[PDB]
Formats: C-alpha cells, structure tokens, sequence
RNA sequence: ACGGGGAAUCAGGGUUCGAUUCCGGAGAGGGAGCCUGAGAAACGGCUACCACAUCCAAGGAAGGCAGCAGGCGCGCAAAUUACCCACUCCCGACCCGGGGAGGUAGUGACGAAAAAUAACAAUACAGGACUCUUUCGAGGCCCUGUAAUUGGAAUGAGUCCACUUUAAAUCCUUUAACGAGGAUCCAUUGGAGGGCAAGUCUGGUGCCAGCAGCCGCGGUAAUUCCAGCUCCAAUAGCGUAUAUUAAAGUUGCUGCAGUUAAAAAGCUCGUAGUUGGAUCU
C-alpha cells in the first residue's frame, strides 16, 4: 500500500481524510 | 454556621487542545523519564511552574527599587533556591523565567531516591517510597511527590525499620524461613 | 464613526445596550419569550409519560425511520417528541410508562436526520436506556 | 529500645495549682504507650504519686517514632478533683456520670412542664 | 414507516464470545509500557512511518 | 471643523515621513505642538525645526530624519495615573526597548519614562516610535 | 431581583453569577391590631378575620417546622425521627443548671488534596551498539519485549489484637497475627474517516437496522452501523443534558462593520447631547 498515489486517486472519494492522513504521516512521521 | 473551612483549590490545569501530538509525546516523555503515574502529575508541576513564572513576570514590571518588588522577589528567589530548583548564583528575577518543568521534577523524592542509588529504577523508587522504606532525616515519607529541599538532600536514608535498612525481614522472608 | 469624547459614557453605554438586542443569543436569553416557549422550562432534563411510539422519516439525502416517542411532560403537560437513541431500544419502552428526557445537544435545535425532534430519551421505568442496552439492568417485571 | 519521656513546654500554673507540660514519648518499635505507663514514668520523673498526673491528647507521628500529648501534675488530689474536667477524672475512676440519656431528661422535663406543684415530682 | 423492525441488525448479528485475555497493567505501569513501546524501542517500524494499529 | 490641532500636526508628520519627504509644514502651531516636537527631538526622531512667526498663528517647518516609524495622538486626552502607564505602554508601544508615550503632567509635557522618574501621572497626548 | 463582602471565567479590556455559613434587611400561612418590657408591632407571645387543618360526649377546646431530625407533595434536583454539652460560645440568681446554638458521628463520586492496581533478577529472543573485529560475530558492554517461564524479595487493600483517639475506640496514626503469581486481590469510561489521538483488519446487515454535535457513513470490499481482535484518550474516574465564561475583533471603550456580502435617514434646518482654532513666564 502506497499513500502517495492513494491520495492521488482517492481525494474525491469517501476515503479522502484517511489517505490524506496517511500521506502526511509518510511525509513527517514525527 | 460551622467551624469548618471551605478553602481549597485545584492544583493542575487541563490543556486546551486535548489531542496535540507534540504535547502528548512530550508529556509521555516526562512520565516515562520520571516514572509518574498519569498526566495529572505533569500538569500539576506545570501549574506550579506557571504560577511561579506569573509571579516573576508581574514582579518584573515593577521598578527595580520598588520595596514590594524587592521583598517579594527576594522571597521567591530564596524559595526557589531552597528546594534546589534555582542555583544561588543565578538569583535574579529574570532567571526565574528560565526554569523548566524538569528542574521541578528533578527534586521529587522518587527521582532523588533513584539518583542516590537507593533504587535500581525510577519505578522501583516509587514502589520503595510508597512502601514505607524511605525516610527523610528521621521521618518516614510515603509521598513520591515530596519535593526535597537542599538542606534535606544529604539525609535520605533507608528507614530504621525497613528490611533493607533497619533489620526486620518482611512477611515473605519470614514465611519462607518458617517453611524450612 | 463612533463618538470618542470624555463625556460620551452615557451615549456609548446606551448604544451598546440597545444594539445588544439585535444579537440573537442575547435576545433569546434575556427576552424570556423563548424561555416561556421552552418545554423543559429551563430545566436540563424532564420526566414524562409516553403516549405513543412514532417513526419519524429522516431528512432528504438519508433514508431511515428514526424511532421516537411522544411524551407528555409531568411538570406542565406539554407534549413533545423524544428520539430513542440506540437500536432495539424502542423495544425497551412501553405505552403510558414514565421516561426521563434530555435535550439533543443543540440547545433546542433538531439534530441531524431527525426533523423537528430536539429531545432524546435517557431513562425508562427508572432504568437508563444504556443499562438496558448493555444488559446490565433488566426492565422490572 | 525502651520508652523515653520528655516534657517540652513545662509551665507552673499556680492559678490552677498544677504543672502543665507537653509530653513527648519515644517508643521506636512499640504501640502507642498506654496513658497509665506514661503516668508512672511522669511520677518517677517528678517525684510524686501517679494519682495527681493527668495525661491526654496523645497523637502518634506518622512512621511510628514518637507520640506527643499534654500532661498536668496537680499539687494534691483534692486540687485535682476541684480543677479537673469530669471526664478526665472518670478516666481515673474518680467520677461517675449520670445514666439517663438526653432524650429521657428532655421528655421528662417537658412532661413536668404540664403539671403544677408537688405533682411535678410525681412525673417519671 | 413501520416500527416492526426495531432491533433487526443487532438481533440478527451472530454473537461472538469475548476471548480470555490477560489483564492489562494499570496506572504507572501502563504509562511505563506506553513510554517503552513508543520512545525506547523502534522494533515494529519498517521505516515507512505507519500507525500503531496499521493492518497494512 | 478643526479641533485638536495636535492631531493634524502629528498626522502631517506621519504622512510626510511615510512618503519619504525630508521636510514637513505644520499649521497652525501651538505651545503643545512645540512641546511634543521638542520631546520627539530630544530622543532624536525629527531633528531641528523652525517656527515661521506669522502674525496670527505660527507655522512650523520640521525636518524629518528617517527614524520615525509612527507618531500619533490619543483622543480624548485620557487622564493616566502611574499604575495605568504600563497598560498604556503595552497597548501603544511596539516594544519595551523603544518608543515613548507623551503625557502632559503638572511638571510639563514629557515621555512616560520621564513621568515615571518624576513620579507623576497626567493626561496622555500621544505617542511616537 | 433580598443588597454587599464575594464566585466562575478572563493577555489587557470585560462577561456572567451571588438563595447559600460574614455584615445589613425582611418574614415566620396571609393581612391587621396589640400586651409585657430597656428593647418586639415578637409569632417555639396574645387578639380577630381570611385559607387550611385537629380533638369533641357537638356544649366546646386547640393550632402554626422558612429551628433540628422526620413524613407528604413538588419536581431533573438535595442526608439520620443518631450521640453530647467534652470544645466554641450564649443565657440564668449562677464556679454547679440549660442550650437540635454548636460539636460528634451516619448517608455522601457536589467538589478539592495526596495516592495503589506492581518492583527486581536468571533465562529465548529483538534491535541499536556515546565497546571490541577482513561483511562476519563476541551483542550479561546498556536499554525493550500477551514469555498466563522460573526465582526468590517488598508491601498494603482486607480480617483481627492491644494501645492511642474521644464526653463515649466514632476514624486517621502506632504495635502485633494472618494476608499476592493469572499477584482472578482480574479499572473503567468514551472512541478508531476528518475536525481530533487511534485499523479502507475480519464476520454480520444492505438507504434496513442504526451511526453521526458538524461534514457525512449505510442501496453487497461499510476506514463510520451490530460484533470479535487490535489500537488511544483520560484514568478512580469518564460520558451525556442544560446554564454560563473564554473562544467572540460574531456587541468591538481597548476593538468590528455600512459601494457590491446585513447595513448611510430622500434632503435641509434645528433644541438638548457630544466636540470645539492661536495666544498670557
């Protein structure tokens, strides 16, 4: 599972918040 | 009409944002490092530090020769150096604003029992103090939050009735001796 | 602009006190008509007697039947509609029994799907709906 | 160790014919010393009889080290019986309180309030 | 708009009994366990900065 | 109409300093304007100025060293005690290291630091920093 | 709407609250009128009417808990018909009598303070390695770890004894006996899409049941319902309803706005009101 493109093809669907949260967790994990 | 007193106060403040990640991490670091029980101990030390900072900040707006500033600032500084939070070399009102929460957490009896070597770990120090094994001078102290003064640091012994320092075995040792 | 004079205290005070009425929350809390129209009469909770069970169709995008009960309050006899929160919880309420009812959490406003219902049932027959829901307590036999 | 007695705030009260003091009791590994043993110790320390020595209010410090209380040594036993609270005398068997409860006395008083003359003695 | 189905889904959900798990620590011990999990060891990480309850 | 000529003087100085002009004309002049200007110039904000003495009410030509960030008046002239001075300083001044509040006190027109030294309150005229 | 001292909140400015133990006032079912007295328009004093209500042999008599307990009713909403004058004081002719004032206990998760529910070690293993080496490895050279592993230590919750406490053991403290391995002597309350900390894991339901403060989830992979597991937030506490404070610079004195978002009167005059030019050492 990859947050980077998950955010790129889910930000309009029901899962926008989860994939956005995961992508920000990858970027700055602390 | 009753002869009782209703004077009481709360000793901590609940944070404004309940779920700040950095705040949670810092508070957990403090709890783990000093072996505290919950976040309320962190918040209590935070509240005392905040009140001391507030008094110092108010006193720093007065004139440097205002008699109330002199009296109250000298009292506050003497109190802060009494418990060893502040070095007596740095005894100006502006150095009070430089104190951290960990300076006040360092003076706890739990931390001091761990540091003086009477305990192997900080949690061991907590269970030691709570189990009436640690005395300050001649007084058995059950409170891990006991803030040790500078003049009291040199006298933190292992109690005169504790199995570890006084010479009477506990229940477990006595029962095991009675087994054989 | 605004008058800034050393002797304008009366003008400033009167203007602020007159303009505060155009604030909706202040006018609600100080006029008293909204307190008179409040079924609870300023109370946080109220007991009532259940008159019937009703099913209130949800709002336009959603599609469900919310379970509510008409309850007549003991204190003043006013009829209200109280939403029975959890699922299978309407089976815990009988006709003409006694319930405790609290607000819905929006200070006399409808909440979510349910239209025109601003109350929720908290107790029934002196046992809370949560104690019956989780099996901790049973309805008296 | 053994029990030790010290008398902190000694004072000679000639107005009540006694000597009043604060008693510190060192009992490093024992239960709180009974008042009677403390009275014997005070009698030995002050060269008098333990029947004019009244001790009370003994609080043991946390941790079990010592006990602190108050004590009073009277000039004689009659001066004691004159200046002493009745309960501290009864703790020595020198005074006996009434048996009746407050309720019985109050109801009896109100009953006698309803009669006039010697008939008051005939109520109860 | 019938009231006949009121406990439908809860009534027909297959009951599963809770497992017999060990008691969790409480108080200072639980906080010490959290501190050890989160700040002392980095065992479960894969370098990807996931969540504590990540199932993927 | 024209009330508070000090407000006009300070606004003219402010608008001229913003535009970068090296001199400003203030009219009419008054004792209070000259005292405020002297308080500014002692602290080295405006520099020297001249008073054109026309025979009805003076005018002033004020040189403008580019050191004045803001100058303003406080209207109405609130009466300020010694205790309220710190609150006024917090409200008006950009920092505790620079900037002055000017008061008219019975000892004259002077900055807040001078009034604290002299142990007197007064009425706040304006500020500059 | 009893007033104030004051309380909550608050950067500064404020906003709400104050029946409530201290001071002042008022009342003793509603009114009214009085006796005695230094002092009362007194009600644990009287007289009458009004309302309510009691005993009656129907001729009469007798009432006043907004004192302390207690009962009914009301309601979302509040404790024992307990012990004592030992303390604090008050009253009396009085060193002695009395005091539901007051004290002491009982109920008490209003609230506030301290503070348990484990600590250590040997033993797999995990990783680093402010330690040694041709990757290698020695990682007891430090620190983790559902390991129901094993091992001895520590101790109080509890039961109990003697003191001490106290007017009377009415707790706390003190001593002693017993008292932990699943230390079963078993911590819960809300949540896990976002706001907001923490699972698009599995099973069930299929715009139903329900969730959801708001946006929203659910019409067959439901990150949101019902559950299992796991996880996180606070923790002997946590959720909910309502009032209120900050947030709210969305009441703006500090400190808001008015072309088009809500908004400058159709226009002018004009009395109160507000403001009012330089100048006197």
């Amino acid at each position: 599972t990859d947050p980077f493109e998950d955010f790129e093809f889910n930000c309009n669907t029901k899962y926008s918040g989860g994939v956005t949260r995961n992508l920000m967790r990858e970027l700055n994990g602390g | 009409p009753v002869a009782r007193s209703w004077v009481c106060r709360k000793t901590y403040v609940t944070p404004r944002r309940p779920f700040e990640k950095s705040r949670l991490d810092q508070e957990l670091k403090l709890i783990g490092e000093y072996g505290l029980r919950n976040k309320r101990e962190v918040w209590r030390v935070k509240f005392t530090l905040a009140k001391i900072r507030k008094a110092a900040r108010e006193l720093l707006t007065l004139d440097e020769k205002d008699p109330r500033r002199l009296f109250e600032g000298n009292a506050l500084l003497r109190r802060l150096v009494r418990i060893g939070v502040l070095d007596e070399g740095k005894m100006k009102l502006d150095y009070i604003l430089g104190l951290k929460i960990e300076d006040f957490l360092e003076r706890r009896l739990q931390t001091q029992v761990f540091k003086l070597g009477l305990a192997k770990s900080i949690h061991h120090a907590r269970v030691l103090i709570r189990q009436r094994h640690i005395r300050v001078r001649k007084q058995v102290v059950n409170i891990p939050s006991f803030i040790v003064r500078l003049d009291s640091q040199k006298h933190i012994d292992f109690s005169l009735r504790s199995p570890y320092g006084g010479g009477r075995p506990g229940r477990v040792k006595r029962k095991n001796a009675k087994k054989g | 602009g605004k008058c800034r004079g050393l002797r304008t205290a009366r003008k400033l005070r009167s203007h602020r006190r007159d303009q505060k009425w155009h604030d909706k929350q202040y006018k609600k809390a100080h006029l008293g008509t909204a307190l008179k129209a409040n079924p609870f009469g300023g109370a946080s909770h109220a007991k009532g007697i259940v008159l019937e069970k009703v099913g209130v169709e949800a709002k336009q995008p959603n599609s469900a039947i919310r379970k509510c009960v008409r309850v007549q309050l003991i204190k003043n006899g006013k009829k209200i509609t109280a939403f029975v929160p959890n699922d299978g919880c309407l089976n815990f309420i009988e006709e003409n029994d006694e319930v405790l009812v609290a607000g819905f959490g929006r200070k006399g406003h409808a909440v979510g799907d349910i239209p025109g219902v601003r109350f929720k049932v908290v107790k029934v027959a002196n046992v809370s709906l949560l104690a019956l829901y989780k099996g901790k307590k049973e309805r008296p036999r | 160790d053994t029990v030790t007695i010290r008398t902190r705030k000694f004072m000679t009260n000639r107005l009540l014919q006694r000597k009043q003091m604060v008693i510190d009791v060192l009992h490093p590994g024992k239960a709180t010393v009974p008042k009677t043993e403390i009275r014997e110790k005070l009698a030995k320390m002050y060269k008098t009889t333990p029947d004019v020595i009244f001790v009370f209010g003994f609080r043991t410090h946390f941790g079990g080290g010592k006990t602190t209380g108050f004590g009073m040594i009277y000039d004689s036993l009659d001066y004691a019986k004159k200046n002493e609270p009745k309960h501290r005398l009864a703790r020595h068997g020198l005074y006996e309180k009434k048996k009746t409860s407050r309720k019985q006395r109050k109801e009896r008083k109100n009953r006698m309030k309803k009669v006039r003359g010697t008939a008051k003695a005939n109520v109860g | 708009g019938s009231l006949a189905r009121a406990g439908k889904v809860r009534g027909q959900t297959p009951k599963v009994a809770k497992q017999e798990k060990k008691k969790k620590k409480t108080g200072r011990a639980k906080r010490r366990m959290q501190y050890n999990r989160r700040f002392v060891n980095v065992v479960p990480t894969f370098g990807k900065k996931k969540g504590p309850n990540a199932n993927s | 109409v024209r009330m508070n000529v000090l407000a006009d003087a300070l606004k003219s100085i402010n608008n001229a300093e913003k535009r970068g002009k090296r001199q400003v004309l203030i009219r009419p002049c008054s004792k209070v304007i000259v005292r405020f200007l002297t308080v500014m110039m002692k602290h080295g904000y405006i520099g020297e100025f001249e008073i054109i003495d026309d025979h009805r009410a003076g005018k002033i030509v004020v040189n403008l060293t580019g050191r004045l960030n803001k100058c303003g008046v406080i209207s109405p002239r609130f009466d300020v005690q010694l205790k309220d001075l710190e609150k006024w300083q917090n409200n008006l001044l950009p920092s505790r290291q620079f900037g002055f509040i000017v008061l008219t006190t019975s000892a004259g027109i002077m900055d807040h630091e001078e009034a604290r030294r002299k142990h007197t309150g007064g009425k706040i005229l304006g500020f500059f920093f």
